[PDB]
RNA sequence: GUGAACCGGAUUGCCGUCAGGAAAUUAGGUGCGCUUAGCAGUAUUCCCCACGCUGUGGG
């Protein structure tokens, strides 16, 4: 709502959400550690956090340090995915 | 256990090209290749949503890559330290048998992100002896439960009792 | 150490030395009680130095 | 006044120290197996180091 | 009233206490074999030390010829199953001869363990044998905390330089003398996502979560490295990150 | 000294590659929001100069901005064209600093200035939604049989014409009727896009809702004549029809 | 997709599957030891020369 | 204060030293994704503010 259905890294129309930390999870979630993300960048984020040893604190799209390689990643999900469930 | 048997069934229902793109992804992670991550998402995300007892990400990825590489049928009562261990009775006990035993012994001292290569050489020893069946479901729920000592204990003495028959 | 150096010529030099001057001996091995696992970013010396720096900061802000 | 040296050293595949059966020395630390180098081996390597010929002045012999 | 100090100390591979045959001292608890440091070992390590040397102090803390010293320590029971190891040494002849090897060519014993160490002080009798010197008793209790925080058993340490520091100290002022050794009837099994000290402190936290259900507690970890209780529950009265402010809080509670 | 530029959209290439620009243009509110953010408030640039925060339109400023959606400069490349104008300085390096996949070529901007005379010919393209405010009988449910009440609903019906009239001179008569009010007079204009334009809108624990935005767009082109130069300066950057903020009011200042 | 010739049922196929292929520019490398070839044919030098020539022809003209 | 109180098992040390896993090997034979389509010749266009209700301030 406050993100206005807009992505946070590329400002595309958003359709899903992503978690920043798993200190609270399962059902107990409060809306200050969640980032509203679009379909094409949530997949990139999950592609990046799976084996980086991210433990609990996931990738934040709200700091400059973690962003510059997110675009380099999002370059090639467009490149190779078959659009055709 | 639910969530694991259907994972094995969906892996067994995979076609040849899908297994090929899993085979090429062997040896590395899934952040450098798209179709590996798309396939892991397709085979994990709906089964993760549908069941609470879905296996952990990295062990599921390891079993997916190993099943793509080796392709053994799922059969109950055919876990690793029974089949290997019955294989360990037909070897020369002074030189060859300690070497294969150390090859199986290495498996108890890895974490989950380098574990696929000693498993690969063990399953290669299995393939060289024409072993068609493996308890894939058993292997994956004992591999996802790797954090405890009793599970490795029953693993080990299952190898022992397979050896003493 | 001169072990099997003729067959394993491992003469690598240390990447980090901390020389501290104090009246009480400190073992930083408790930094590595949790084993160091590799990750995609950084290397093992960087991860170990980061863990050691975390423990050094904790000890200085502690004892 | 205590001088403390904490070093982090990454080594190539090697066998610097071995036990009776020719295996690298291992010790349990934090509940897990850790590769170990004996302190006596390090002391001998320091005493027989090239930076010690002008300083070595002791013999430990039975002959 | 009794001041109880439960210390968790992970020691690097060494041999702090030796029995007759050179093995690390070993006890039996939880239905498994544990590494043990004897009480008198820790007592003499805390005593006779310039870290602690800086009516008569330290005669009341540890007695000397019916003193009945206020401070006594329990045997350091490990939180996990003991893992004794053989170290094989040789001593070179360092004179060129026709043979090689000259020394004992023997074997030493060593073990690494996470010790639970219990300390108990009675305040009233510590004042009583100090002839009412309350300020001196507070200073010597602070000195006990300072020493036992940074003194190790001065056993075989030249070849095994184990100078690790405790990662957790719990100080309570409860009614009856209770030891939390029953917390570690479970030997600590190590998981991939947590370390040994975190699991031992968590076992302690899950055991003090009981007893109250069926007093206070000051918890010290260096810069809050290990919090007692990974929740917001009222389990530790004050999470303290530094040893000096821990000693200050304990002293201002007492007086 | 008006601010006329070009945003360039691919709308072509390999169909297998997901192209976010293609779904960006296939809705009104997406391009509206993206071009509305393209004039950020000045305090945000001092606070966050890197476009790296969850935005809020209250922090943004409001201006009657307007754009134009065209396409097809040929020469063996199908390409789509966005022509924007408003009154304040826009920024394109700030706006598309993470959206390089949106475009097919880097944007370019120059200084342009319009001039008008009395009785001078012009060439123009406009887009006005066909909107006629009418009282309608309500028509709901539609479960097998019609059900109406005496209430007359008020809305803007799309333009309809009699059966003995083609759409062409019907819209020509619309433009001829609207010309002397706005301040010009034409002799002929050509219809080349009559159709339907669809969109959706989100709005404020809350949820999100989808409703089909509806507009009967009419894009025309060709040969304009003016009656007075003073009746045209207040028309640019404001719009002449409806859906003004939605990109339906650009006066193509091409005197030829 | 393998299509059944007889339409005895609805418009199915038969067998459906994936074939995999690739296109590449290959670098091929061959090494022939002349003296080893001479020794292996027990000194028949003309046979070795014919073998080398036919190998050069067959490496190029046969896929 | 209870066979209890006071109470270290102390220190002296390189396993070391020799080593090619080595020679041999086509993954082949079989295969249509395919059958339907105006981005637009209109009859409610989802609306918040406003005209004697058909202009007017725009989401
Ligand atoms: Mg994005």
């Amino acid at each position: 709502v406050m993100d206005h259905a807009a992505c946070m890294v590329c400002k595309a129309p958003a359709t899903t959400v992503q978690h920043v930390n798993y200190r609270r999870a399962g059902g107990k979630e409060i809306p200050e550690d969640l980032r509203a993300l679009c379909r094409l960048c949530h997949d990139a984020c999950t592609m990046l956090e799976y084996g980086s040893g991210m433990t609990t604190n996931r990738i934040d799209p709200c700091d400059p340090i973690w962003r510059e390689r997110i675009l380099a990643k999002r370059k090639e999900i467009v490149e190779f995915r078959s659009r055709g469930r | 256990n639910r969530g694991t048997v259907d994972f094995i069934a969906s892996l067994e229902n995979l076609k040849e090209g899908d297994l090929g793109i899993l085979r090429k992804l062997r040896g590395a992670r899934l952040d450098e290749k798209l179709p590996g991550f798309d396939l892991f998402s397709a085979l994990w995300w709906p089964l993760r949503q549908k069941n609470q007892r879905a296996p952990k990400r990295e062990v599921a990825w390891l079993i997916a890559k190993l099943f793509a590489e080796f392709r053994f049928e799922q059969r109950e009562g055919a876990t690793l330290p029974i089949l290997m261990g019955g294989i360990c009775r037909k070897l020369e006990p002074k030189k060859e048998l300690p070497r294969v035993l150390a090859r199986f012994d290495q498996l108890a001292s890895l974490d989950i992100m380098q574990m696929e290569e000693p498993l690969s050489v063990i399953m290669g020893i299995l393939r060289k002896h024409q072993q068609v069946c493996l308890d894939w479901v058993g292997l994956t729920d004992v591999l996802s439960f790797w954090e405890q000592e009793p599970v490795k204990r029953e693993w080990s003495d299952s190898f022992i009792k397979a050896y003493k028959i | 150490p001169s072990g099997k150096q003729n067959s394993f010529a491992a003469h690598n030099y240390p990447d980090g030395i901390l020389v501290e001057f104090k009246n009480s001996p400190i073992s930083y091995a408790n930094a590595f009680v949790r084993p160091v696992s590799v990750v995609k970013e950084s290397d093992l010396v960087e991860q170990s130095i980061g863990q050691l720096s975390n423990y050094v900061n904790d000890i200085r802000l502690g004892y | 006044m205590l001088i403390e040296i904490h070093m982090i050293q990454n080594h190539s595949p090697a066998n610097l120290n071995r036990d009776d059966l020719g295996a690298p020395k291992t010790c349990y630390f934090g509940g897990v197996l850790r590769s170990r180098i004996s302190s006596q081996c390090i002391k001998r390597s320091i005493r027989t180091s090239n930076d010690f010929k002008a300083l070595l002045g002791g013999v430990r012999t039975r002959r | 009233m009794l001041i109880e100090i439960h210390m968790i100390q992970n020691h690097s591979p060494a041999n702090l206490n030796r029995d007759d045959l050179g093995a690390p001292k070993t006890c039996y608890f939880g239905g498994v074999l544990r590494s043990r440091i004897s009480s008198q070992c820790i007592k003499r390590s805390i005593r006779t030390s310039n870290d602690f040397k800086a009516l008569a102090p330290d005669i009341a803390l540890c007695g000397r010829m019916t003193v009945e010293a206020a401070l006594q320590v329990a045997h350091a029971i490990s939180t996990h199953i003991a893992r004794p190891e053989i170290d094989y040494f040789v001593a070179a002849d360092d004179v060129p001869g026709e043979d090689a090897g000259a020394g004992h060519i023997g074997e030493s014993m060593f073990a690494s363990a996470c010790f639970y160490k219990y300390f108990s002080i009675d305040w009233e009798q510590l004042v009583k044998n100090l002839k009412g010197d309350t300020n001196l008793a507070a200073h010597t209790v602070g000195a006990f905390l300072l020493a036992a925080a940074k003194t190790n058993p001065s056993g075989k340490q030249n070849s095994f330089a184990a100078h690790n520091y405790p990662d957790g100290i719990l100080v309570e002022f409860k009614n009856s003398p209770i030891s939390y050794a029953n917390a570690f009837v479970r030997p600590v099994s190590v998981v991939k996502e947590s370390d040994l000290v975190e699991q031992s402190i968590g076992q302690l936290s899950n055991y003090v979560n009981d007893i109250r259900l069926g007093v206070i507690g000051f918890w010290f970890s260096p810069n809050n490295r290990y919090p007692l209780g990974y929740k917001h529950s009222k389990l530790a009265s004050r999470n303290i990150g530094n040893l000096n402010e821990l000693v200050g809080a304990v002293l201002d509670y007492i007086g | 000294m008006i601010y006329l530029s070009r945003l360039l959209i691919d709308t072509g290439g390999n169909p297998d590659r997901p192209r976010p620009g293609r779904k960006w243009l296939d809705n009104i509110y997406n391009v509206h929001r993206r071009l509305s953010m393209a004039f950020p408030s000045g305090l945000r640039r001092e606070q966050d100069p890197h476009f790296l925060k969850p935005f809020s339109p209250n922090d943004f400023q409001k201006t009657p901005f307007l754009f134009r959606v065209d396409n097809n400069i040929d020469g063996n490349d199908k390409r789509a064209i966005i022509i924007v104008q408003s009154v304040l300085e826009p920024d394109w390096d700030y706006c598309f600093q993470n959206a390089l996949d949106f475009l097919a070529a880097p944007p370019e901007t120059k200084e342009y200035n319009p001039e008008f005379k009395a009785g001078q010919l012009l060439r123009f393209r406009l887009r006005v939604n066909a909107s006629v405010r009418r009282h309608i009988p309500e028509m709901v449910q539609q479960d097998g049989q019609t059900i109406e009440t005496g209430k007359i609903l008020h809305k803007r019906v799309s333009l309809t014409w009699d059966a003995s009239s083609t759409p062409d001179q019907a819209l020509a008569d619309w433009l001829a009727a609207k010309s002397p009010k706005l301040g010009f007079t034409l002799q002929r204009c050509e219809l080349l896009q009559l159709g339907w334009v669809y969109g959706s809108k989100p709005e404020p624990w809350r949820e999100h809702k989808y409703n089909p935005l509806r507009f009967r767009a009419a894009l025309l082109e060709g040969v304009l004549e003016v009656d007075d130069p003073k009746l045209f300066l207040k028309t640019l950057s404001s719009g002449i029809g409806k859906a003004k903020s939605f990109g339906f009011g650009l006066l193509s200042v091409l005197p030829i």
